[PDB]
């Protein structure tokens, strides 16, 4: 079985991004901060512990669009007790068609990878967009590589990347522009 | 960590 089911109809022609979480789309931590945009209690070991999250900029602005643009996915290495909630508080638009998490990824060489043969799409219509490289090691053709981010409220990177992604979308196969 |  494959990660994922069908896309339903309206999705079929479109291209598949993987999305993923910490440090692309937001940055949590434990640590606790006054300016969080979300805070989720998180249950280990009968604890309940505070993650605190901050949202990039421009992060509304980039769901809502890439949720029309594309079949979006949301990919993390993080558990869903974590993940799940966090996405029930940044994804308004509904923008991701479905969640994977630390299960979903492939432990190999100590590192969590997302192995986008998993999902059930074909690759040449499929993206993901991850801070860290490890995390695509066995598709590093279909990524588009996004900075870190950590606290910076002056980041763009997420609004300057639209463009890029609009006119992704229209190509028929993502190779031809990442090779 | 449950984050990454
Ligand atoms: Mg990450």
């Amino acid at each position: 079985q494959y990660l994922l089911p069908e896309a339903k109809a309206q999705d079929s022609d479109k291209i598949c991004v993987v999305i993923n979480l910490d440090e692309t789309l937001v940055h949590s931590s434990f640590k606790p901060v006054n300016n969080a945009d979300f805070i989720i209690p998180v249950e280990i070991d009968g604890v309940v512990h505070q993650v605190y999250v901050l949202k990039r900029p421009h992060v509304d602005e980039f769901l809502q669009r890439m949720g029309e643009l594309f079949e979006c996915v949301l990919f993390t290495a993080s558990l869903a007790k974590y993940a799940d909630p966090v996405a029930d508080l940044l994804d308004k638009w509904g923008a991701f068609r479905a969640r994977l998490f630390r299960e979903s990824c492939v432990f190999h060489r100590g590192n969590y990878v997302k192995d986008l043969s998993r999902l059930g799409r074909d690759l040449r219509r499929v993206l993901i967009l991850d801070n860290s490289p490890a995390s695509y090691v066995f598709h590093p053709d279909n990524a588009v590589p996004v900075a870190s981010w950590f606290d910076n409220m002056s980041d763009t990177e997420l609004h300057d990347l639209l463009p890029f992604f609009e006119q992704l979308s229209r190509v028929d196969d993502v190779y031809s522009v990442l090779r | 960590s449950p984050t990454x």
